[PDB]
Order: structure tokens, then sequence, then C-alpha cells
RNA sequence: CUUUAAAUCCUUUAACGAGGAUCCAUUGGAGGGCAAGUCUGGUGCCAGCAGCCGCGGUAAUUCCAGCUCCAAUAGCGUAUAUUAAAGUUGCUGCAGUUAAAAAGCUCGUAGUUGGAUCU
């Protein structure tokens, strides 16, 4: 990652998946980045930001994705509490 | 019971692999860039350098302020810069890692008198060294695998003795000038 | 041709010698 | 004359691509091999391992046809894998060229002791494993070469590791499990969560979400 | 599974040198009986009376006859067939003959297509059979 | 001359000592494993080669020879012991459904191993 003179001796920084810190690969074709987007908070309108997330092809393959997905907005305040 | 001494050591190592393409390729360009007299004599330097990686691999496992290795990485150092096999800059102890077969070929006192323009081949200066013309500082080498030190580098010359130095004209000359 | 050569006589006694010239002129020498 | 059919080789095509680095952060499946030669093309070398007679027995007698393992590489870079069947030795071959060039992956190269320099050895110890062979990478320290069988040295040297150190297992002299093997090993230097790897990962967008604007005129 | 604990070093070793019995080099070379039925007795060569030469039949899948010398050693009269080499090479063989004779190669096994075969000619009169094969030798008168 | 008890050898120096510099490098190989000829003649399941797979039955890439080429080189083949290769003796570190393999069942001595808990 840095040598000792503080280079960055990597080809890439690869993402991690947002629910359970895996190393999303190269060849991980399951693998999902979604974005989520933002409202205006008196319009309900769309902003035009959004909420990245990004989750590995192995928590997608065990049905966990939904969950995962939801517990991620609703830390964020997108899904509000109940 | 013999007042002798019964030690000696072997020099060189033969690969595991006898007929492994691209390994004789490339200790056949060593030969040829040199001008060795066989691969006995490329296995003799990829010794010597075998075993200093290996004495510098234990000691980079030693504690950083540990005392052999400040002690004998420090003497290890000083012979390869000595040498001239490293740089007087490069005195860290993970720069031996990073040696090669070349830079102990350089050192070879038939590469030398190639090099500093006494001979005009790599294999005239083997037979220019083997039949007593060139000399270090007083004494005249007869050996080709002479490792020349950084400091008695500048002292190489055509041993005063020789047709091509101080210049009794050789065995040849005289009997072609006794001729006519 | 070596092509032809080993596909003709992969089977037969000399599958190894057209092998190797097959080899010879796949990889470069 | 390439005219691609993906949403990425026309994104490839038209320059805004930069670098192979950017479909491999975001793990797009490539279906091209012209992207690969795009990207890499001048430095990528090839090397035949096995050409591999196979025979179904028919009612007419057997049909005979013809395995070809290609492995290919970028020295420094990236390496890839591939194998073909054909009825045809040249025909397999070049299915065989564009599989492997479809298949390459990055390979993570780390340092054995201090970090000084270049990398220059795998990051860790990472186990391959296809069909009975396991495959093992070992980091090595600066200059020792590879330390291996003829089949992992070739596949090492075209991912760009300096130096090494193997131990296999199981039946290697199936060149095919054997190389797979070390495929599988040298793919997973990617995939390892090491301590320098534990930063948040800001987020970028991917290629289809920034170039929407381009790829709705063609 | 095995045991593991620290105070279980007199079952480790009692039945690795117990299972050691059960490999065959090992129950070769440590028991006694092989070496008592190896004619040289564990020496790599040794010396023999010519007593008739012999023309032994290849196995099957080839076709040939090998032509041996079935040959009485010296040191302890056990009797050996041994294989002569290169073609005629069984000229150069009388009968009633010092010869020296080795191992064939697979240490007691016999060496590919000669059935029962053990052993090889290497000198015959104390001259060797290379020295009479590439004529740079006679046999003694 | 020096060396040595006296000598020899080496080292040092006279004179002589190279052109096919005949002042001549060999041992094993050339299908694969494994670097290097499906060139040429002889042989015709014979003679033989081949550690192993195999070659040889009238076109032999494998025998017997010539020529060429390969490897190591003042060294290089063969036999036998032994070590690595052998994670095929396994402490690190193997295996036991079907490939070799788990006891008919329960009891039970030694051995081995033994739950938290005290500044």
């Amino acid at each position: 990652m840095q040598n000792d003179a503080g280079e960055f001796v990597d080809l890439y920084v690869p993402r991690k998946c947002s629910a359970s810190n895996r190393i999303i690969g190269a060849k991980d074709h399951a693998s999902i980045q979604m974005n989520v987007a933002e409202v205006d908070k008196v319009t309900g309108r769309f902003n035009g930001q959004f909420k990245t997330y990004a989750i590995c092809g192995a928590i997608r393959r065990m049905g966990e994705s939904d969950d995962s997905i939801l517990r991620l907005a609703k830390a964020d305040g997108i899904v509000s509490k109940n | 019971p013999v007042a002798r001494s019964w030690v000696c050591r072997k020099t060189y190592v033969t690969p595991r692999r006898p007929f492994e393409k691209s390994r004789l390729d490339q200790e056949l360009k060593l030969i040829g860039e040199y001008g060795l007299r066989n691969k006995r004599e490329v296995w003799r330097v990829k010794f010597t350098l075998a075993k200093i990686r290996k004495a510098a691999r234990e000691l980079l496992t030693l504690d950083e302020k540990d005392p052999r290795r400040l002690f004998e990485g420090n003497a290890l150092l000083r012979r390869l810069v000595r040498i001239g096999v490293l740089d007087e800059g490069k005195m860290k102890l993970d720069y031996i890692l990073g040696l090669k077969i070349e830079d102990f070929l350089e050192r070879r006192l038939q590469t030398q008198v190639f090099k500093l323009g006494l001979a005009k081949s790599i294999h005239h200066a083997r037979v220019l060294i083997r039949q007593r013309h060139i000399r270090v500082r007083k004494q005249v080498v007869n050996i080709p695998s002479f490792i020349v030190r950084l400091d008695s580098q500048k002292h190489i010359d055509f041993s005063l003795r020789s047709p091509y130095g101080g210049g009794r004209p050789g065995r040849v000359k005289r009997k072609n000038a006794k001729k006519g | 041709d070596p092509y032809e050569d080993f596909q003709e006589n992969w089977n037969t006694k000399h599958s190894s010698g057209v092998t190797r010239e097959l080899m010879r002129e796949l990889n470069g020498g | 004359e390439w005219m691609p059919v993906t949403k990425l080789g026309r994104l490839v095509k038209d320059m805004k691509i930069k670098s192979l680095e950017e479909i491999y952060l975001f793990s797009l499946p490539i279906k091209e091999s012209e992207i690969i030669d795009f990207f890499l093309g001048a430095s990528l070398k090839d090397e035949v391992l096995k050409i591999m007679p196979v025979q179904k027995q028919t009612r007419a007698g057997q049909r005979t046809r013809f395995k070809a393992f290609v492995a290919i590489g970028d020295y420094n870079g990236h390496v890839g894998l591939g194998v073909k069947c054909s009825k045809e030795v040249a025909t397999a071959i070049r299915g065989a060229i564009i599989l492997a060039k479809l298949s390459i992956v990055p390979v993570r190269r780390g340092y054995w002791g201090n970090k000084i320099g270049k990398p220059h050895t795998v990051p860790c110890k990472v186990t391959g494993r296809c069909g009975s062979v396991l495959v093992r990478l070992i980091p090595a320290p600066r200059g020792t070469g590879i330390v291996s069988a003829p089949v992992p040295k070739k596949l090492l040297m075209m991912a760009g590791i300096d130096d090494c150190y193997t131990s296999a297992r199981g039946c290697t002299a199936t060149l095919g499990n054997f190389a797979k093997a070390t495929f599988d090993a040298i793919s997973k230097t990617y995939s390892y969560l090491t301590p320098d790897l534990w930063k948040e990962t800001v987020f970028t967008k991917s290629p289809y979400q920034e170039f929407t604007d381009h790829l709705v005129k063609t | 599974g095995k045991c593991r604990g620290l105070r279980t070093a007199r079952k480790l070793r009692s039945h690795r040198r117990d299972q050691k019995w059960h490999d065959k080099q090992y129950k070769k070379a440590h028991l006694g009986t092989a070496l008592k039925a190896n004619p040289f007795g564990g020496a790599s060569h040794a010396k023999g009376i010519v007593l008739e030469k012999v023309g032994v039949e290849a196995k099957q899948p080839n076709s040939a006859i090998r032509k041996c010398v079935r040959v009485q050693l010296i040191k302890n009269g056990k009797k050996i067939t041994a294989f002569v080499p290169n073609d005629g090479c069984l000229n150069f063989i009388e009968e009633n003959d010092e010869v020296l004779v080795a191992g064939f190669g697979r240490k007691g096994h016999a060496v590919g297509d000669i059935p029962g075969v053990r052993f090889k000619v290497v000198k015959v009169a104390n001259v060797s059979l290379l020295a009479l094969y590439k004529g740079k030798k006679e046999r003694p008168r």
C-alpha cells in the first residue's frame, strides 16, 4: 500500500462491502453498488444528492441483502424508525 | 597422528535441474560477456552471493539494535563496499538483497584489464593475465578471477619484465631478429 | 507443417516428436 | 474494425475510460477482448502451455478434439489463463488466446521485509485450489527468484511477481488443474483484507452513471 | 484423530516406530532377511566362475533371446544368472572364467524385459567388457 | 641459485622450445521424461537398445555405423549404501463411506486430557 518513503504502490484500492466489510473482488459479478436518492425535506422531491451502498455477492446469495440495505438506510435516516 | 589440517570446502554447487532451457541460455550469456572457461566458473560466483545473501537474510531477522546485527552487519557491508560491489551511499543491510551476479563478475581482474584499455577484448585480457603481463602495484598476478578492490584498482599496469611494459622483447621477436 | 504433423501423428509412434516440434513452433525460440 | 456491442466497449472506444483499473474497481464483467487489446496491447505476451487431445466416442467412431491451455500476461501487471477446445489446433489456440485475454485479473504485490522500493512479492500467504491440486504462494525476500515448479513459474513470472516461495499438493501432473490452481491464488491477492486496506471506502460514480449522457447519443 | 497433549511423547514415538515396520523400504533394510537372501551380501560387485552360457527368452510384448551367463560366486558359492550387455559380448566369454558382476540398476529387482535377472557382467578375465567391445584391449591368451 | 638434515617439488632466472601451433580432450547422449537429427547406409521381433513408457516383424526419429548436433569438461559413465525429492511414516504434517483401512456391543485399570473462581 505504502512504502517507507510514502508513495502509494498499488494498482487500485478495491471497494468494501458496506454490510460486512469484505473486499469486493475484481470478478465479483454478483456484487452491487446502489444509489438511494436524497430528497428535500419540505417538498419531498429529489434534491440531487444520493447515498451509495455497495454489497458483495455472498451477502446477496445469502438472501441478506434486503435486511442489510434496510439497516444501512435506517442509520442514515432515509428509512424512519419503525 | 600427523601435523596436517584436513579443512577444505567446495566453492560451487551444481543445479538441481541438469537440462533446463533458460538456465543454460542465461549462463552461456554470462560466460560470453565475461569470457569464462566453463559453467563451474559461473556457479562459483552464484555460490558466493548465495552465502552473502544467506548471511544477510539472518541479520535482517534479528532486532535492529542487536549487537550481532550491528557488528556483523557492518563487517559484511564494509567488504562489499571495499571490493566495489556496493556503493558507499547504499550501506544499509537491505541492499545486499539487491545484488546480482554481474556486479561480482565486473570486479574480476580480467574484466578490469579489458575495461581499463589494456586489452582489446575479454579474451585478450585473460590470455594477457595468464602469461604474466599484468601486475597489481608491484605484484604480477596470474589469476583471472582476482577480485580487484576499489583502492587497488588504479594500480594496474603492464608488469615491467614484460614486452608490453619495460620491454625485453619476447622469444618470437628475438628469433626473427636473429634470422634476418 | 508442425500443425498438420501434430494433427496427423499425435496417436502414432512419432507423437512426442511432433508435440515437441509444435511447441517449438508455438513458444518462440 | 471494432464495432463494440456492450455499454462498456462503447465507453472504452470513445476514450471515456482511462485505465483497466476503473473496470476492476467497479468489478464490471468484460465480454469483449478488444477492451484488453485497447488497454494493455503492446505489452501483452502469451505462452501455450499444453496442447491436449481429448476424445469422445461416437456411433460412427470417435471425434478427436484439441484443448489448448494459453496463459497470457503483462509483465508487472496482470495475468490471465484461457482454455479452449476445438477440432483444429490453430483455432483452439486463437480461441484460447481470446478467452485468456478475457479472464485477466490484477495481482497485488507486496514486500517481504521493509518497504523500500517497489513491490516484489505476494502480500501474504495465498492458497489456490482447483480439483485436488493445492498451490500455496509464500512471500520470499528480494532476489530469490521464483522457487516453484515450471508450470506456476510461467504464470507467476507473467504476473510480475519477482520472487516467491511455492508449495504444491495433489496430482500436479494434470497441467490444467495445476495451472488454474495458481491462477486462483494469484487472483486472491486483491481479495485478502490486510490492515492497510482498513480505511473506509469513499465511493465514486460507476462508468455507467458518469457517462449516462454520452451513452444515450449512441 | 491423534493425541496431542503435552505429555504424550511416549505414545507418539512408540506408535511411529511400530508403524515404521509397515513400510516396504524400512522392513527391507532393517530386518535382516533380505540381506541374507542377497547373494552379494550387501556388496556392490562380486566375482564368480562362469559355469555355462545361457539364453534367456524375453517377456511377452517383445521377442528376443537375451544372452546371460550362469555364474557361481567365489565368496559364498551361490549361483547367479547374469546378463552380458552388448552384442557379440557373449563371444568374449569362455567357460570357467573369472568374471566381475555388478547389480543391474533397480537394487535387486529385474530390469525390464529380462525375466528374473538382477545382475550384469562388467569384467571378464580382469579386462572390462567395454574395452573389448570398443577394441581397446584384447582377451589374454 | 634458492629450498632441505641431504635432497626433491614449488618459487626465481640463463639458453632452447608453436601453425593442421599433429605440443590432436574426453565421457556420455540425440522419441519422451531431459538439452540435442522422423539426415544417410546396414538389420528385419533377429542382433540388440531401453532405469520407466517403450524401439525393432523391409521406409527403425530408439539397434549397428558415418556425418551433424547437445550437455559437463581434465574429467565423465556404471554398481551399491544413504539423504533430499517423501505431506509415500505425517511433531510441525497424511489417511480410514465407495480407492489400503473403524474394534459385534457395553463395562473398565494404567496412560493421556480435564469447567468458572481468589488484586
